[PDB]
RNA sequence: CGGCCCGAGGCGGCGGGGGCGACGGGCGGAACUUAAGCAUAUCAGUACGCCCCGGAGGAGAAACCAACCGGGAUUCCCCGUAGCGGCGAGCGACGCGGGAGGAGCCCGCCCCGAAGGCGCGCUGUGGGCGCCGCGAGGGGGCCCGAGGGCCCCGCCCGAGAGGGUGCAAGCCCCGUACGGCGGGCGAGUAGCGCUGCUUGAGCGUGCAGCGCG
RNA sequence: CGCCCGGCCGCUCAAAAGACCUGAACCCGGCCGGCGCCGGCCCGCCGGCCCCGUCUCGAAACACGGACCGAGGAGCCA
RNA sequence: GGCCCCGGGGGCGAAGGCGGCGCGCAGGCCCCGCCGGACCGGCCUCUGGUGCAGAUCUCGGCAGCAGUAGCGCUACUCCGCGCCCCGGAGGACUGAGGGGGAGACGGGUUCCGCGGCGCCUGCAUCUGGCCGCGGGUGACUCGGGCCUAAGCGGCGGGUGAAG
RNA sequence: GAACGCCCCGCCGGCGGAUGCCUCGGCCCGGGCGGCGACGAAGAGCGCGGCGGAGCGCGAGACGCGGUGCGGACCCGCCCGCCCCGAGAAGCACCGACCCUCGAACGCAGCGCGCCCGGCGCCGCCGCCUCGGCGCCC
């Protein structure tokens, strides 16, 4: 049960909340669970999802494994690489299958400077908690 | 007439300029479907009071 | 692209008003060229660097030039709206004529606990 | 002859446009405005037609300045501009 | 209403901790025929009842008293009566882990 | 020829003007309607028109109420008939009592006379809540275009508010519960006579014009 | 994709859902069967049957409203 | 608001639609087949903007009538692949108060060149004041700006509860 | 007789948009807040995008410019551009500027003209400069 009587409980409101959303609160909302053995080695649990990764699919009926060739943020969708439309021709262009982020998990992630930081600074603040508990 | 101030010129020259279609890019880029301005007006049949 | 807003801060006034002579022309020949194209984006917005930066020169220059006068240009006058503008001060709010006063300082204000 | 006939006989301008309200109701021949009153210094409001006060009003406009002034009064910082003025 | 009420009344007690949130008033009679014979609170005392104790307007002021120059007694009992009340008052007050003390003083 | 008095033109600093479908203050002010007709009455001291503020405004420290073994500035809430009226239809306050809140003061006159805010003033100055961030825990088997479905076994719970996800999801993802930052006392007056409006105010409730004072 | 000179065939898709969810009534076109309500009989015969709503002493009325069909449509509250 | 015995029915097919049996004096209810493709209830207690044939009812759709009633200004024809467009030849009309050539007012891009026929051009069209794409109005001497007409404003002030 | 019309013993097509389910919208109550303007408001006009009509936004510095923080891969089409332990796309908050014509609207007029070489509207308060009077006096 919710306490905070500054937050909506309100279907109305929270679908409106979902579309209508800036940019930064939906990449945010994009994010999807990382493997165990990045479990071990970050300690954290999911990431938002970049262009750049690496992705096992299941749940879904195009299940399979690929680079993140694109991300569809009005849609809430990322294009991956190998996972395509049947295609008309044999000689037709692919033309990729969107698959929603939550239905995916990160085997290998894209890493620069930013990245590095923003996973050290999420694992202090994440220790904070684990010294209060 | 032939002999208009020059604003009542420039607000009949504004009715004229914009009196335009929907790009088709920007259909495309919108992602429309009603593609009809219907902000535009003819001749024969408008009353522009300017 | 084109010119950063800092590196024209510490340029003198006649190499700024130099420097904005040559993109004023050159937009004439870029519109010259339009009616006659990535660059000519970038150009717009180089004028409004430089432009940005003669008037914050110029600024923080007159600013001095009156810092200490009684009478200031309006430009340079605090940030109030219409209403506070014309506000008593509180200094002037709190005046309290000298008989009302001199009751004040005798009988001041006491701190008491009452029991049940 | 008072019906088709007599429309015919109309090649005239009795209203134009106001320059202050914009519409097509500054009368050329009395030098008023129909609409908002011009050149009387104040506006035309009537309580008998809440729907004309609607039509053109606070808020149907930019609202340009009033907008800048209420976020800095609401957020901003100038409650305590007039803290350091106002002493 | 009620919960707004409340919280006013919260908040102006932290910034008198720790004197009451009521001054003390006097004891009156009720008034008219049907009423007479109980008490009541009034609004404030006498300069003659002040004078009974020892405490001038201003002094008495200051520790809580409310006064009320306009009012005049009626009787010598009216007087007995809220010269003991000021009395006592007196004695449960003290003057600077101190204890606020609600509601109306000496009911 | 200077002074004081009463005016004129210019210059400097500062202020005013317009804007709002509410609440608030001041004026002007209907008719429909009801009376089973209709003039007084009612609708209504309303609609609407004009002017003026504020974050509230207005009101306010008794030329008050009372008739008591008495209260004691203003406002707001609860509570209830005196009376007015083609005495018809209709209209209509208030004190006492219970609560919210509570706060008290000044000038004129009189004393001193420039002691003052000093180009002025003796025709009198001055004193007496919002900003940050972490955030737990589910698999295997059938089946479908797709499992949030069915079968069987588990975990988290200060979190089973909820939204998303290819079909009903605590455990697929965002959130939700558990916390940190900033923090000595007033005159063309009072009153009275005549007249108009207004009130429950009735040989006058309140206001006003003129004559008197 | 193909074939004829818009059509056919068929492709995407769970599905055309094809300019779009579902897709009722009134009304209409093609193929197939037959020649108003009630009652008895298996079935076209026999028997009975004026147009409702309304005001009204009295309506089938030459008294008024109503071509048809759908959705909305009138004693609640203080 | 509750219950629906391991926690009510649902993509192994909800609500709705179209036909067909049964149950009830009746209002109505229940089942099956086909369609449809995501939600729905039986019993107890509570609540209301709670049931249509009519109001010259309101809004929307739409039939017969019916391939019906209907389509001033003298006039076109032959050939060019030929359209009422264009060309050539013929025959006529407007009849200098013009179906001619130009301005004022009003309209506002209708002007021009090239393209085109989806809409319009109550028949047709290859035409066009229609649709798409490019273009277009140059002043010392012409007009406006100036002067005053009939008028209309302004004026230390005056008046009115104000406007 | 056939056909037309009518009924439906059934199987398919049209025309129309009811019913069912769905909802970034309304309505009601409560809590905050109470923040415009001659330093030019509210409102109106015109103009501004690489390909640009409407609406939002902006003002010749025009579909935006700068500064401090935050954020960290995109930017709906076609292009451009960014990409990296900082090199910096989307996004967010505060702050500093730019700010055409009309409008209380301010040189006169409303699109045309002046006086003067800074500029040039009305009212009021306080000062100051220069002055008038057969007012009272000298
Ligand atoms: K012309
Ligand atoms: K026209
Ligand atoms: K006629
Ligand atoms: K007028
Ligand atoms: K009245
Ligand atoms: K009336
Ligand atoms: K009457
Ligand atoms: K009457
Ligand atoms: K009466
Ligand atoms: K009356
Ligand atoms: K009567
Ligand atoms: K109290
Ligand atoms: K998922
Ligand atoms: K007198
Ligand atoms: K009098
Ligand atoms: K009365
Ligand atoms: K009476
Ligand atoms: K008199
Ligand atoms: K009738
Ligand atoms: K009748
Ligand atoms: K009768
Ligand atoms: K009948
Ligand atoms: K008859
Ligand atoms: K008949
Ligand atoms: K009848
Ligand atoms: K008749
Ligand atoms: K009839
Ligand atoms: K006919
Ligand atoms: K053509
Ligand atoms: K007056
Ligand atoms: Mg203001
Ligand atoms: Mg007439
Ligand atoms: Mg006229
Ligand atoms: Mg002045
Ligand atoms: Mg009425
Ligand atoms: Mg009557
Ligand atoms: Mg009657
Ligand atoms: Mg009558
Ligand atoms: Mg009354
Ligand atoms: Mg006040
Ligand atoms: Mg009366
Ligand atoms: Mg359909
Ligand atoms: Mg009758
Ligand atoms: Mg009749
Ligand atoms: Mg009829
Ligand atoms: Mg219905
Ligand atoms: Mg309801
Ligand atoms: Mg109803
Ligand atoms: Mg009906
Ligand atoms: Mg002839
Ligand atoms: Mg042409
Ligand atoms: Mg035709
Ligand atoms: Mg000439
Ligand atoms: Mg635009
Ligand atoms: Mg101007």
């Amino acid at each position: 049960m919710k306490l905070n009587s500054a937050v909506t409980a309100s279907r109305r409101k929270c679908r409106k909340a979902y579309f209508t959303a800036n940019a930064e609160t939906r990449a945010k909302m994009m994010s999807s669970r990382l493997s165990k053995e990045l479990r071990a080695e970050h300690k954290i649990k999911t990431m938002p999802i970049r262009r750049g990764d690496i992705v096992e699919i299941f749940t879904g009926g195009h299940k399979g494994t690929g680079k993140v060739v694109e991300v569809r943020r009005r849609d809430y969708k990322i294009c991956v690489e190998g996972i395509n439309q049947k295609a008309r021709n044999p000689e037709a262009k692919p033309v990729p299958y969107p698959i929603h982020p939550s239905n995916c998990i990160i085997k290998e992630l894209y890493m620069n400077g930013s990245r590095y930081r923003a996973i050290k600074r999420r694992q202090e603040r994440n220790a904070e908690r684990l010294a209060r508990i | 007439t032939a002999n208009k101030t020059l604003s009542r010129k420039l607000r009949l020259a504004k009715k004229t300029k914009t009196n335009k279609n929907i790009p088709r890019w920007v259909i495309a880029k919108d992602h429309l479907k009603k593609t009809w301005n219907y902000k535009r007006h003819h001749w024969r049949r408008s009353h522009l009071k300017l | 692209p084109g010119l950063k807003a800092k590196d024209l801060v510490g340029l003198s006034q006649e190499d700024l008003q130099r420097k904005l002579a040559d993109l004023k022309r050159e937009l004439l020949s870029l519109r010259t060229m339009k009616a006659t194209i990535a660059r000519f984006r970038v150009c717009k917005k180089d004028v409004a660097r430089v432009l940005t930066v003669i008037n914050q020169k110029a600024r923080d220059e007159a600013r001095a030039a009156f810092e200490g006068a009684e009478h200031i240009p309006k430009t340079f006058r605090p940030r109030l709206t219409h209403a506070m503008r014309c506000q008593l001060t509180e200094k002037q709010k709190r005046l309290l004529p000298s008989k009302l006063m001199k009751r004040k300082l005798q009988f001041p204000k006491l701190k008491y606990a009452v029991k049940v | 002859s008072k019906g088709t006939a007599s429309f015919g006989k109309r090649h005239t301008r009795i209203h134009g446009s106001c320059r202050r309200c914009g519409k097509h109701s500054f009368h050329l021949q009395k030098h008023e405005c129909a609409s908002c009153g011009y050149p009387s210094a104040k506006m035309r409001r009537y309580n008998w037609s809440y729907k004309s006060l609607r039509r053109r009003t606070q808020g149907t406009g930019s609202m340009s300045h009033m907008r800048k002034v209420y976020r800095a009064y609401n957020s901003g910082t100038l409650k305590a501009n007039a803290r350091k003025y106002l002493a | 209403r009620k919960i707004r009420r409340r919280q006013t009344r919260l908040q102006k007690a932290k910034a008198i901790f720790p004197c009451p949130l009521q001054k003390l008033r006097p004891s009156v009679t009720r008034c008219s025929q049907k009423f007479n014979l109980t008490q009541r609170i009034g609004r404030g005392f006498t300069l003659r009842e002040l004078q009974g104790v020892g405490l001038s307007a201003g002094k008495a002021r200051q520790i809580g008293i409310a006064v009320d120059p306009r009012r005049k007694n009626k009787s010598e009992e009216s007087v007995a009566r809220n010269v003991a009340r000021l009395k006592e008052y007196l004695s449960k007050v003290t003057i600077f882990q101190a204890i606020q003390h609600q509601g109306v003083v000496m009911p």
